[PDB]
């Protein structure tokens, strides 16, 4: 979430200071629109992770209703964000690429 | 000679400055085309304009006047 | 004449968000009917039984009708000869045939005024600005003379004298006479044909102003009253270890 | 489908509640409204405006364009 | 994403459905005919000639 | 007081559900005619443009 | 047990409004919906009561109209009023469309296409329904859309006959559409409960955009009371424009009695029907105009098909939002465009506005989507 | 069974014995002497039938197409040189053109000064588009069917 | 899976007409029901189409009636006809009442 | 109506034209007479 990505992923950082996500402290991965692949993707998610994304999500709802945001300090640390799913997810990308693959076969 | 901002203030009101300017451009064109022969233009634009001011102040007075 | 006078705003006595009028000009509007206006005019949807409560009294309205020839229905009689007319009798406008208009002036459909304000376009000034704006053609133009000179108008040329200026002289209660209370009584008895509750309904709007101001807060309160707890909630993420 | 109880899985979390009559309807009401209010609004403004700008520029603009275009000239 | 159904497999699938496809298509067409009896086509119809 | 308004007028009023309601309509009267009246006053001070006419109409 | 749980019709009910679990994060995007139905109900309600007096007869047109207006006390109010209220329904209509849009709610197809049925349905259902007044505006304009009935190759002549009832618009139409109105509202209704159950199936989205199972409450109290609120807001709206300046939105050509020979200068659609007729006159060909027309909403269907981004909420997608309010600019833009009669600047103006509609949606919005994706990098 | 049922239901919208009749009901005699512009009442509007003169035809043929307010070459309206059939309502604000009047050997609108040439064609006044031409076929020599 | 099983609107449908398990012993007492609805539908249907022409206006009463009758081809048929059909609906109506009665179906 | 019934296109035609229409007005309200059309109905008796 840093200057190129604070301009660009600073649509998610400076301009999600504007578009909100990361300054809202969101989870990058969490932003993926729910899809089936996304669905079972999460089904396979890691546990401690699952809790984490949970608290994140709920909180997001919380301030959302509150229509407030955390301290800009509390606003999320830029860059410095594990790509949570992306190993798991992207793995699934290969999966549905595989079901998709022999499927093509 | 009933009180007639129509007539009455049309003296008083239409003495207006801007009104007079439109009168300048006005009779100006009046003679302008007037000189011409075999021409289609009646130059209504001015008459319209002067009227527009005449009203502009007019109801801004006449009603307040009129009873 | 294709160049629209944006009719100036005559501070119409009703021109306020709520504001009122006088009538018997409309009687002289009826006498504009009887003379000026509805000689050539229809209000035709106009119905006398309406104005009953408006201006004249039970008798004054009564005779006001009876003062007119009904041209009654037939008694065995088809044909249908004349009567005095009732309150139930409407406001019996002019010459019947559409060609009676076409001839009346040359062509010149003399339309009904019933909605005319609310019908044609523009406001009281359409009477004041436009109609009272009967005026000489400036130049460069000649009608068939069928159109008189009314410069303020669609063609700037037709149709009308100021029977004020050349007085058919009536103020029954007495005054010098002007166009409004029969013009805006042709707007009123157009609105008194449309928005007489422009008074009555006006009244209700008042209470509305309060109801919301009361309820709207009370409502919003109630909403907060509900949602409040949810507002402040504390939910703990305390993952074990 | 939904309803509850088949709903979803939540492990190791916690809550806190309060009865309604407890609170005050409008703590810091005017106060909190605030550049909090301007925080949402003002936050969005830049994102918002430009099109509307073009608008006023337009109805104004073309308003002039055709409006003047209705004027008559000599010869 | 036509590649999804684009493959000699689904290609073969089409190769199967093809004649049937002709069939149901004909069904629709003739339906338009008799239903409509639209003059445009109706003309060519001998002894279905109605006059 | 106001504590018996909030309270007793809960208790001796808003407590019993019915009582709360009977209270409600009980108002519906007073409010109704009243706002009717003062409202009429508003319109009254608004104009005096007609129906005061009778005296001027010389109220035969 | 709890009858709330127990009673079968109720079992629907609780399942419908009452017991309904719903996303807690829920946003004001809501209100309009119940409004519309309330509107709709009132619509029917008034129309009904309206119907109660009103006659829709050829000689009676302005005639009964007076009887329904000049006679009719509060037929004044109810009439002109809830007439305006129709337009209000349109207001929340286009609004609501926006709701899905910046929502991007397009995720749920049967809902989307549903409200598409709601779309063209609302459109003509009005139009016919609307025209019923048969007023000079709606009259020469009746010659207008009446001339819309003729479009097709080889058909329209016979069609705009069959539509028109024959050689022109007529009392034929009068009955025809008159009924057509009488029917269509019902259609809207059943359509409604339809799309409704469809909704209850999936549940539905959230302004947040996250899976809602995290947080839900029943509409009662929350969405319930909130709804009550927005309703009061409505009566403010309707009961306002009504209550204060009823005629404000009107076009005088209405009160103008239909004068068969008239054909006056204006010929415009309602603030409701507005943005169309511009779009109509825009192109120089028949089915260009129409296919465009149905291609605006239909276009929106494609937009669900055109859905691109890896994230639902444009909230996180600012450049998208630029395309959003920007697209709106193209929209009310299209309004004021129609807001002029045929004019030199306008020609080009709308001429480009269409491209926008095709770009600002079909291209520039989708192109935008792709772009934002590229930027996303996650 | 369904075919007739459905096609009866659909027919009931298409036309009417009543509306039909009157729709195309119109014939004309050959009494219209070159010169006079008769006038018929067809479909609730004015149906003008003008028998014309070599002089007429000749001149009307020689108007310039390029400069007309509503460009439309005489020769494409009338199906027969000699005869011109029109609808009798002024395309301005709807009065009725006056047969052979006004500055153009056509008709005259006594409402705003709207001049029509012999064809229909607008040649003076606000009038927008030229007087409109009905559909009709000439039957035998003495018969003309409007509509 | 089986869309018949699967499709939600269908899920109603199969649950309604199609997948509907129903007493095998079932008796002719039935028929009238769908009839009525068919009737009803036709009722509406015709009325609708009827409405389509018909006007219900004061001067038009017999007047439009003629236009709806004397004019109306098959307005003859549809009109007078499905008019009778109404009565038929009544027929199965009282009938049907009987159905419950000798049925004694009053249980529900 | 009876057009197709009994008389012929002409026979019906004259059959009408054989009757005085009492035409509508031409400028004329009043409304003097014509021969009447097939479109003309079957013009029954004394009005009142
Ligand atoms: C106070 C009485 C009258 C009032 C308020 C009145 C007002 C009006 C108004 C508002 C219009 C329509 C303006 C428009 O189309 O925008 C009109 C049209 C007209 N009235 Fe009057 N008028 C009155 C008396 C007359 C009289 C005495 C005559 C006979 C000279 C007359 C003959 C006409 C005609 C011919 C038109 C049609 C104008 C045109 O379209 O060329 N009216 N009048
Ligand atoms: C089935 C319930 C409805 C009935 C019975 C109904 C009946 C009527 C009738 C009889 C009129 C003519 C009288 C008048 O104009 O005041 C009318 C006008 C209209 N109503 Fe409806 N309608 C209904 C539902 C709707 C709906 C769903 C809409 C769409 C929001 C709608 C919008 C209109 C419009 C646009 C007009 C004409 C404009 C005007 O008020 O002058 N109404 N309706
Ligand atoms: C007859 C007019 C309509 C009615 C009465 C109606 C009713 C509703 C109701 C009651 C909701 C509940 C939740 C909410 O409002 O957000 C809703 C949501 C929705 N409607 Fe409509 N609607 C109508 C027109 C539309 C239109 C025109 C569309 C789009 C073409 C649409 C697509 C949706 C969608 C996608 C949702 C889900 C919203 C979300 O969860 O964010 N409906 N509607
Ligand atoms: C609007 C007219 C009605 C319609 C459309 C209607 C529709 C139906 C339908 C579709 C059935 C399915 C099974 C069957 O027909 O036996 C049914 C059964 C039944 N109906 Fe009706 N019905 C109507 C009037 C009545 C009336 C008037 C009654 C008695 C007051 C009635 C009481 C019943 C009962 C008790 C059954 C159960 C029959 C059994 O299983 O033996 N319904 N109806
Ligand atoms: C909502 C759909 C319906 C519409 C639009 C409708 C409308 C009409 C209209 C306009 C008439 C007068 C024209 C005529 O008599 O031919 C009529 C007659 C009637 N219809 Fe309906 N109606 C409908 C449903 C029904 C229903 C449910 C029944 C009850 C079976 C019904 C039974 C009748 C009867 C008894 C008459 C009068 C008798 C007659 O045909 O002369 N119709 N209807
Ligand atoms: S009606 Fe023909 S010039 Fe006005």
């Amino acid at each position: 979430v840093s200057a190129s990505s604070k301009w660009l992923e600073g649509i998610r950082k400076w301009y999600y200071n504007a578009a909100g996500f990361n300054k809202l402290g969101l989870m990058r991965d969490d932003t993926i629109h729910e899809n089936d692949d996304v669905k079972e993707a999460i089904r396979r998610l890691p546990e401690n992770l699952y809790d984490d994304r949970v608290f994140r999500i709920k909180r997001a709802l919380d301030l959302s209703m509150r229509q407030q945001i955390l301290p800009k300090e509390q606003w999320t640390k830029y860059e410095e964000d594990k790509f949570y799913l992306e190993p798991y997810l992207k793995e699934v990308i290969r999966e549905r690429k595989e079901r998709e693959e022999w499927a093509k076969k | 000679e009933l009180v007639d901002p129509l007539t009455t203030v049309r003296e008083q009101c239409e003495q207006l400055e801007k009104c007079v300017k439109a009168r300048e451009r006005l009779e100006l064109c009046d003679e302008r085309v007037s000189s011409r022969s075999q021409t289609e233009e009646d130059c209504t634009e001015e008459l319209f304009d002067f009227l527009h001011a005449r009203d502009h102040c007019v109801a801004h007075k006449l009603f307040n006047s009129l009873k | 004449s294709d160049l629209e006078l944006h009719p100036p705003s005559y501070p119409w006595s009703h021109r306020g968000l709520l504001s009122s009028l006088d009538h018997t000009s409309i009687r002289r509007g009826f006498q504009v009917y009887k003379q000026v206006c509805s000689s050539c005019h229809s209000m035709d949807y106009v119905a006398y039984r309406h104005l009953v409560g408006v201006c004249y009294t039970e008798d004054e309205a009564k005779a006001l009708a009876e003062e007119v020839e009904v041209q009654d229905g037939p008694n065995e009689d088809g044909e249908m000869f004349m009567r005095p007319g009732k309150l139930s009798d409407y406001f019996p406008k002019p010459y019947p045939n559409p060609e009676a208009a076409r001839a009346a002036n040359n062509g010149a459909l003399p339309p009904d005024l019933s909605y005319i304000v609310r019908a044609r376009h523009g406001g009281e000034d359409y009477v004041f600005s436009l109609l009272t704006g009967y005026c000489e053609p400036p130049t460069g133009v000649s009608l068939r003379e069928g159109l008189y000179f009314n410069p303020y108008f669609p063609g700037q040329a037709i149709g009308m004298a100021p029977p004020i200026y050349n007085e058919v002289l009536e103020f029954d209660d007495g005054t010098p006479a002007t166009m409004s209370q029969v013009a805006k009584d042709v707007c009123t008895f157009l609105r008194w044909a449309a928005e007489p509750e422009h008074d009555h309904r006006k009244r209700m709007g008042l209470k509305m102003l309060l109801m919301m101001g009361l309820l709207l807060p009370l409502v919003y309160a109630m909403k907060r009253h509900k949602w409040s707890v949810l507002k402040s909630r504390k939910l703990a993420y305390r993952p074990p270890k | 489908g939904r309803q509850f109880g088949h709903l979803t899985r939540v492990r190791h979390v916690i809550t806190y509640s309060l009865s309604p009559f407890e609170q005050r309807a409008f703590p810091h009401y005017f106060s909190k409204g605030i550049p909090n209010v301007l925080r949402r609004t003002r936050a969005c403004i830049l994102r918002v405006a430009p099109p509307f700008v073009v608008f006023y520029l337009v109805y104004t603009w073309g308003t002039q364009e055709f409006e003047k275009s209705k004027r008559k000239n000599p010869a | 994403m036509l590649t999804r159904f684009l493959g000699p497999r689904y290609r073969q699938l089409a190769r199967n459905w093809v004649p049937t496809a002709q069939l149901w298509g004909a069904v629709g067409a003739v339906g338009l005919v008799w239903a409509t009896d639209w003059r445009l086509i109706l003309d060519w119809v001998p002894y279905i000639n109605g006059k | 007081a106001a504590p018996t308004l909030t309270a007793r007028l809960y208790s001796l009023l808003f407590r019993r559900t019915s009582t709360f309601a009977l209270t409600i309509v009980v108002g519906a009267l007073f409010f109704e005619r009243a706002f009717d009246q003062g409202a009429d006053a508003i319109y009254e001070h608004i104009n005096e443009g007609k129906l005061w006419k009778h005296i001027k109409h010389k109220y035969e | 047990i709890n009858i709330r749980k127990t009673h079968p019709l109720m079992k629907i009910v609780n399942n419908a409004f009452i017991d309904l679990p719903a996303p807690s994060n829920i946003s004001s995007w809501w209100n309009f919906g119940s409004l519309l139905g309330i509107c709709l109900i009132l619509q029917i309600l008034t129309g009904l009561f309206l119907a109660m007096h009103y006659t829709p007869d050829t000689t009676t047109a302005f005639s009964s109209v007076t009887h329904i207006c000049r006679d009719v006390n509060y037929g004044w109010i109810i009439r002109y009023m809830h007439a305006n209220g129709a337009s209000m329904f349109f207001i929340c209509l286009f609004m609501h469309v926006g709701r899905g849009l910046y929502y991007g709610s397009y995720t749920f197809l049967e809902t989307w296409n549903i409200g598409v049925i709601l779309l063209f349905a609302t459109m003509a259902t009005a139009f016919m329904g609307y025209v019923l007044p048969w007023g000079q505006m709606s009259f020469w304009g009746a010659t207008v859309i009446t001339n819309l009935l003729s479009a097709i190759p080889y058909i329209g002549t016979n069609l705009v006959e069959w539509i028109w009832g024959g050689f022109s618009v007529d009392k034929a139409t009068l009955t025809r559409f008159f009924a057509f109105h009488f029917i269509s509202p019902f259609i809207i209704a059943a359509l409604a409960m339809v799309h409704l159950l469809f909704l209850h199936e999936t549940g539905s989205n959230n302004p947040t955009g996250i899976p809602s199972d995290t947080d839900k409450i029943p509409f009662h109290p929350y969405y319930t009371i909130k709804d009550i609120l927005g309703a009061i807001l409505l009566i403010l709206i309707l009961m306002l424009l009504v209550l204060f300046t009823p005629d404000l939105l009107g076009d005088p050509d209405n009160y103008t009695p239909a004068n068969p020979l008239n054909t006056p200068p204006h010929i415009k659609p309602e603030w409701y029907f507005l943005f169309a007729y511009a779009i109509l006159r825009s192109i120089p060909n028949k089915l260009g105009g129409v296919l465009a027309l149905i291609l605006s909403i239909l276009v929106l269907v494609l937009m669900p098909l055109l859905h691109t981004s890896k994230q639902r909420s444009m909230m996180f997608r600012p450049i998208s939002q630029c395309m959003f309010w920007i697209l709106v600019a193209d929209l009310l833009t299209l309004t004021w465009i129609g807001g002029q009669p045929v004019e030199h600047p306008y020609i080009i103006i709308g001429q480009l506005a269409s491209i926008m509609y095709i770009l600002l949606i079909m291209v520039m919005m989708p192109v935008a989507s792709i772009i934002e994706n590229n930027l996303l990098k996650w | 069974a369904a075919k007739n049922v459905v096609s009866q239901f659909v027919s009931s919208m298409s036309a009417s014995a009543d509306v039909l009749a009157m729709s195309k009901i119109e014939i004309k005699l050959s009494d219209i002497p070159e010169g006079k512009n008769m006038a018929f009442k067809w479909r609730g509007k004015p149906l003008f039938v003008r028998h014309r003169t070599k002089k007429e035809i000749d001149q009307e043929a020689a108007v310039e197409v390029s400069q007309l307010r509503d460009p439309q070459h005489d020769l494409e309206r009338v199906k027969k040189p000699e005869w011109v059939i029109l609808i009798g309502v002024c395309t301005h604000l709807g009065c009725v053109p006056i047969a052979n009047a006004g500055d153009f050997g056509g008709y005259y609108c006594p409402c705003h000064g709207s001049h029509y040439d012999a064809s229909g064609r607008i040649r003076k006044g606000p009038a927008p588009l030229n007087l409109e031409v009905p559909s009709y076929e000439f039957t035998s020599d003495d018969m003309v069917i409007v509509g």
